[PDB]
């Protein structure tokens, strides 16, 4: 254990390995000066955590640390090798080259998720 | 064949701007009480093998704190006594007993008509003004200096002006990245990086010329620039030791209560119990010069080691710009510190700094909201510790003079908030994985 | 072999302060109409097997309560006439045509130069001032009661002073426990408990001696004190039948509208038509020997069958502490409650308790906010019941005496918030059960 | 149905009958004195809520009223028998003597839904 | 068999009133910089298929922009000069040099003393008041015409009037439903609905006959009305194309600045460099006259074609209904606007419409809170379009008059918010799938 | 891909198609007239995509755009033929003749999410 972004340094592996210690970290009067700072900042904290939870459940992954997915790599993203993915280079270089196919990425994998479940209950409706 | 893998909670950060509250550890100005309390034992967690880069010059941190800090003086003097009809005709004397040749002329002892509870009675009273606080209307007719400019608000006696430690905590899904660099100029890549909470005690201490009860280098007197090679570039000094500075009003003032109106007292001042002196404050010769030795030398640096460095004092301006203004006690000091940067230098002691007071009190470089600073009874008596300066280059195309400046808060505050930043967490990281989803 | 299973939403509470809002089922000094509109049908859950520890003393609630009422009144007050101008020099002549004997110089007839809308033009007005609120300086020359402490600032006609009921509502994941023990002293086990949304209407009903239009104890009058074995800590009682007491005021005072400034009426009192009688308090004196009876008979159980428990009136102090200070109609009363507790007991009628008007209120125990109460036109008569006391004993070492007491406005709504309690919903429980997961 | 914490004083076994009406309750203008207070109020509920929300999920039990997990009952926190637990007792009596151990057996609990999702990520990439 | 499956995210909305905040892409009086900037590419979606009931006179976007406005230019007056000294006797005489025949009267030349920075000294000044905002007291005495009903508050000379677009946007789970129907009348079904996250620019100009600076209606005139058939109901014209109108205050006025307390500045009115001629209005008459050719056409749908319509002027009443009152570049214009409305219909020139310039000023219908607008430094001209009308009709048992209404700002801002509705998006639906969870 | 509410307008089928567009559109200073207002509209949005998501969880439906459940679906409620609902019928006219079975429907959910995860725990525990 090294605490909040204690893995921020650390290989892409090592960093999944707590994953959670930077997870429960992004939930947690007057109206003078500091009290609607403070009211302001609970707020915001509340929406910012909402949004991602929400892009979570989109793509069926609500509840999961770390989450398989069915949209394929385009190999365009990234080239590199696995082995020096999670062994040789960080989380923060990994989002600064692909900070560019994040959108993309992420409607490949809202397509996905709406599909399988249509997919789930025609299986299932038999 | 690779599959995308999304992960929640992945150590990833990008710059952004937010609101910090406050946290802390008789009532302020600063309203500290309101502030939420702080851990008793700080988090701070190193993040090892991390870069990454800073700039104080485009911190969003000072800013943010400037706007707070005038927001918590301009609601602290909402409920307290206006003097509007302090803006009247003055019949000042000039305050010439049991006084020093240094204090000849800077006590105005005026009396005028003031206005009584009752509406339909007037009220004789007198106050001593202090020469700063009074101009001449053209004994004399003298009125408050503030009458053609702004409204004055006395400041409420109750609340303290002393600088209470406030720490500015980001919010969830934000951090604070601590450069913990002892060699790190404000800007550029700090391979030191450390992840805390929120901030160490910052001090609002307001004060132009010497960064006065502030935080001290680690190793070495940083000098600390936008661009060292711009002379309007105010150069912000940081020293690895403290200057202590010795700071005192000798006269022993009397506060005296003048019903105004209806539940309003103009706390006016009465006359001094003994001699009146000078306030002053000393400074150590031999510390100051040793102080200035080790500013030199890390001056040389930038400048190279044959340049001739020389310390002048100030260049002109207002007085707060001139003069060392400081807050000790609920007394503004404005201090020459002609005697402090006066040297030139080449390849048990004292130094009295001659102070003068003033009651109306325009802060923040603003006009329109003046305040009076009530008399405080007794001598008035602080030490605290010169931890840097605010330096101002002169253009030239052998020798380089520095001269004190100051004027903008927001540098005062840049000293304590350099090392500091504040990141947007963003957890949500997708990656290729053979893993693939049933 | 057990494997820990998490639960959410177990019924699990915890003692928390939280803040609670209000509901509500003209516009009014307390802004009902702010307040979210109640469920037509209250949900009460009874909550069997449950013993809950109640304390009525360390309360959150009826502090919540204090501070909420004091700033519902305070913000009614601030978009109203400020009546700076009438701390002037007064010309009082008593009031003596067509009065009795009780009312010999309890009025004035003050007349004074007032401003009018043209700043350069002055008036020449009179008003009805009560002797509780001009004070001579030293026809006679008086001021009001204020004008060396407090900016008095005249009640907006428009805003009602009538207690409309008002619900103190948790938000979701706190719950309010409402103790359903009709034997209950307010400390202690509660083997009764109920969990509600939130309170009944706790009329914020203002009083010092006699706690009016509050709520009934359900079986027998309660004795309630913080500690019954010291003398410093008042006792509250609570009636099990109501005691009705009809105030009136009988002068037909007529509200006069003298404009003080642009935009600004001041509202002061004409001339009575009529006679001008004392304003008084009825109460019965058969039910209210009888309820003395119950009250001393609920006495003896903490102070023995044999004491002697005698009723006085009030030691001394201020008049909110030494009367039956309320508000009736708008306008604010001040009784001679000495003829209610006159009686030593051993092991049609009615009782007038003559009453004094006052215009100038000092609500609160604030000093520096006063408030003008403007006159109500016509005959003010308003019935209430006397659901309780605040009695406060005196020290001794074979007779106990009880004297009225009040001052603390918390001690009035502490009657009413005595059978509630906030508490904060734990959802998450762990227990072990026979499960793995998969 | 009894209502809003109306098995607070039931047993185990009938206080987990209806989870769901307490489940249900811990979630559902001007600046003016009450509205404010009325702010401040939604605003804590739903900060609570999320906080409670979270702690679910950081263990891989969103969504699930009764979730059994992989720590063991490490028998210093309570040696009562199964039987007198969830026939005899009440939630209350049981916070009231494991209000001590909560931390560590949350710890517990993140530290093994973490180790099950590393787990079950490594077996899928078969 | 069939088992019940929940759908979350299902294009189902109700009809809901919800806060919708400000979008927008020198300081304004409606706070526009406080609006979030908006996208610079709004998203707009069709929903074909789809048949939504609107009601723009049950809409409660129209009360809450009211709401808005009102609120945004009240807190706009708040940090500016009161300008209370200013109720004072005033010597007026009239302006009677350089002057034609249509100002003779219409100007003051008031001298007063006023307070100066000091209590105890006055300040003899004068200022050129318009003969609307004094009134004689029974050279003559005058005073200014609210002071006796408001307290006057100078609108700050540094923040603009200047309609800027606001964007009123529904929150997150609300949408905002746009009916583009261009034949669509006020009321009933829309057969082509669409949703937009929130309004085009709608500037909130503010005049009472003519709506100026409006949208067009895209194909031909609209005559909106809640009933047709009551005379009580104000007629909104909607015009298919613009007619421009040229408002100009052609007199060289001066502002001259009294320094009327400490930080306190009244600005006043020096005297006109020039001579001092009419402020006026030009419409083109043949642009007016076949615009109401256009009205008529298709006014006489819903009265006949055999019916005759007039145009007659205002009826008696305020001057802010009885005239085309409306901002132009901070300085207010009340124009007659009697030959606009002049002609009776059966089956390169100019209209100069003589205006009359107020700087006290009573908006949103309000008693009690007065604006002093600052004089305009040199010639003011303003180029506008009238968009729409604000007809009223008249009782009647062969002819229909109709007359130019307003004072309502509501029936303004109702002209741009007709084609919008606020719905309330309801994600969760059931359906009778025939799969079975598992 | 229509945009939000771009298939409000569509059959029955062919709105579950895009669930996902207006599913993510239901979540995303001073206190001047302006901020207030501003700072309402986003606790506003935050309490209501909140309620919305806790009743998907109290019927075992969270993080799943299509859930189906085990309560049946009485003919009283409506008695149209698949065919004709999912063909010619839209998620309006759905919702106007089903606005009175709401709430008896919600708590059928309620029940049966509660009931069958009685019998999850009671079947592994053996
Ligand atoms: C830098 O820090 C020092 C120490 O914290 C500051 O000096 C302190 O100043 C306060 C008032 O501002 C002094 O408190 C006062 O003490 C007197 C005498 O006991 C008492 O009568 C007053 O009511 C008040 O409590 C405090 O003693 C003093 N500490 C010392 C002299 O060691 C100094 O002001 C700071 N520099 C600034 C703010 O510029
Ligand atoms: C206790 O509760 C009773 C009943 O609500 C209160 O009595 C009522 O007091 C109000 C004024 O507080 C009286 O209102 C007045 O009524 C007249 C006639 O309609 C109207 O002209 C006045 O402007 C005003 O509204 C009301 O008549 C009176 N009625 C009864 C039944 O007594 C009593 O004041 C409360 N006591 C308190 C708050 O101490
Ligand atoms: C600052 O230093 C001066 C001297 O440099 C101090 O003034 C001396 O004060 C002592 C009393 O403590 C006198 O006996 C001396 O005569 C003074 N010297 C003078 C006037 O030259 C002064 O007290 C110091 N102020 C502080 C330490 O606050
Ligand atoms: C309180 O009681 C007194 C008497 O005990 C009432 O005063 C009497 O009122 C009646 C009219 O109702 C008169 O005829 C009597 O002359 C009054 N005096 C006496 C001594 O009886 C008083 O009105 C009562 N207070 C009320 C009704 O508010
Ligand atoms: C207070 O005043 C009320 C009247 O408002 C009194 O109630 C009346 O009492 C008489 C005699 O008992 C009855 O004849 C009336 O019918 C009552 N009127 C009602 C109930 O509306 C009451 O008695 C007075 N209280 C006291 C202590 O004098
Ligand atoms: C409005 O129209 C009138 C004429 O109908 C304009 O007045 C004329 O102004 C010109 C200068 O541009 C003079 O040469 C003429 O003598 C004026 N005619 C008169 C007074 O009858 C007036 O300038 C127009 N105002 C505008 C366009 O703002
Ligand atoms: C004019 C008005 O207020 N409402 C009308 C209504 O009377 C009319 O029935 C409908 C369609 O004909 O168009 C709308
Ligand atoms: C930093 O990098 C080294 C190897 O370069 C690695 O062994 C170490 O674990 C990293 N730091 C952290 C905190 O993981
Ligand atoms: C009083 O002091 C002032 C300094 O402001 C000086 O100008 C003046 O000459 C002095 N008067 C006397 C009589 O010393
Ligand atoms: C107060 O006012 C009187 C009025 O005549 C004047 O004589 C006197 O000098 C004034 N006193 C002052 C201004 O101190
Ligand atoms: C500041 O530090 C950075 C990094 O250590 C260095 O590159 C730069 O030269 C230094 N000076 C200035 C003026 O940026
Ligand atoms: C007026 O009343 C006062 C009491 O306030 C009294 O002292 C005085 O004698 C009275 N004057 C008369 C009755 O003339
Ligand atoms: C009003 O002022 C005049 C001024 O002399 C004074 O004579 C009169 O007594 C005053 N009237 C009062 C105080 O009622
Ligand atoms: C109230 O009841 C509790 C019940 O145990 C008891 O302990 C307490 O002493 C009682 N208080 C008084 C004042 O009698
Ligand atoms: C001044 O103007 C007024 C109009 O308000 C008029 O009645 C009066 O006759 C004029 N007097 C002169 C001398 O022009
Ligand atoms: C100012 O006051 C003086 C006082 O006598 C008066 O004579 C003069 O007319 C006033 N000036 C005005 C009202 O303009
Ligand atoms: C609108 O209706 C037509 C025919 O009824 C249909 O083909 C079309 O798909 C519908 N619109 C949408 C968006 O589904």
């Amino acid at each position: 254990f090294l605490g909040f972004l204690g893995a921020a340094g650390s290989t892409m592996g090592a960093a999944s390995m707590t994953l959670t210690v930077q997870a429960r970290n992004l939930l947690s009067l007057k109206l003078t000066v500091w009290g609607i700072k403070q009211l302001q900042a609970r707020v915001l904290a509340v929406e910012r955590y909402l949004r991602d939870q929400q892009l979570l459940g989109i793509w069926g992954c609500s509840g999961k640390l770390i989450c398989c997915t069915n949209v394929p790599w385009n190999s365009s993203w990234s080239n590199r090798n696995l082995s020096e993915i999670w062994d040789n280079m960080t989380w923060l270089q990994w989002d600064k080259e692909i900070s560019n196919y994040t959108q993309i990425i992420y409607g490949l994998l809202e397509e996905s998720q709406n599909q399988q479940e249509k997919n789930e209950q025609d299986l299932l409706a038999l | 064949n690779l599959w995308v893998t999304v992960y929640y909670g992945v150590p990833v950060w990008k710059d952004a701007e937010t609101t910090l509250f406050c946290a802390s550890d008789k009532h302020n100005v600063w309203a500290t009480h309101a502030c939420v309390p702080t851990d008793p034992n700080p988090q701070e967690i190193h993040l090892e093998n991390v870069t990454e880069e800073f700039n104080m010059w485009k911190n969003n941190m000072v800013e943010q704190m400037h706007t707070d800090i005038i927001s918590l003086w301009d609601q602290s003097l909402k409920p307290c006594v206006k003097l509007t009809p302090l803006c009247v005709t003055l019949q000042c004397t000039n305050v010439t007993n049991n006084i020093t040749d240094d204090m000849r002329g800077e006590l105005k002892n005026c009396s005028f008509n003031m206005t009584t509870e009752l509406r339909d009675k007037k009220q004789k009273v007198y106050s001593l003004f202090y020469r700063l606080d009074v101009v001449q209307i053209n004994n004399k007719e003298y009125r408050l200096i503030n009458c053609n400019t702004s409204a004055i608000t006395q400041a409420c006696p109750k609340v303290s002006f002393e600088p209470i430690p406030i720490h500015y905590c980001a919010p969830a899904g934000f951090a604070i990245l601590k450069c913990k660099d002892k060699k790190f100029n404000g800007t550029g890549p700090c391979p030191s990086v450390s992840t805390v909470q929120c901030t160490h005690g910052i001090k609002p201490v307001v004060s132009t010329q010497l960064l006065l009860n502030g935080s001290l280098a680690e190793e070495e007197v940083m000098i600390r620039s936008e661009n060292i090679t711009n002379n309007a570039k105010n150069i912000l000094v940081q020293f690895n030791t403290p200057v202590q500075i010795n700071c005192t009003r000798p006269n022993n003032n009397t506060r005296k209560s003048i019903r105004i109106g209806p539940g309003q007292a103009f706390y006016a001042t009465g006359d001094i119990i003994g001699d009146i002196r000078q306030a002053h404050c000393n400074v150590s010769k031999a510390t100051w010069n040793e102080t200035l030795g080790k500013v030199v030398k890390q001056l040389r640096k930038h400048f190279g080691n044959n340049t001739i460095i020389r310390f002048a004092n100030s260049s002109g301006g207002d007085l707060e710009v001139t003069t060392h203004s400081f807050n000790c006690g609920g007394e503004f000091f404005y201090c020459n510190t002609s005697g402090l940067f006066n040297s030139t230098w080449i390849s048990n002691d004292s130094i009295t700094l001659p102070c003068r007071i003033k009651q109306i009190i325009n802060m923040w470089q603003r006009i329109g909201q003046a305040m009076y600073a009530p008399p405080i009874q007794g001598v008035i008596r602080c030490v605290s510790n010169i931890t840097g300066l605010i330096l101002t280059r002169d253009g030239g195309s052998t020798t380089e003079t520095f001269r004190p400046g100051g004027g903008d808060m927001r540098d005062n505050w840049r000293s304590e908030l350099y090392k500091y930043k504040v990141v947007k967490i963003e957890p949500l990281g997708v990656a290729p994985t053979r893993c693939k989803r049933r």
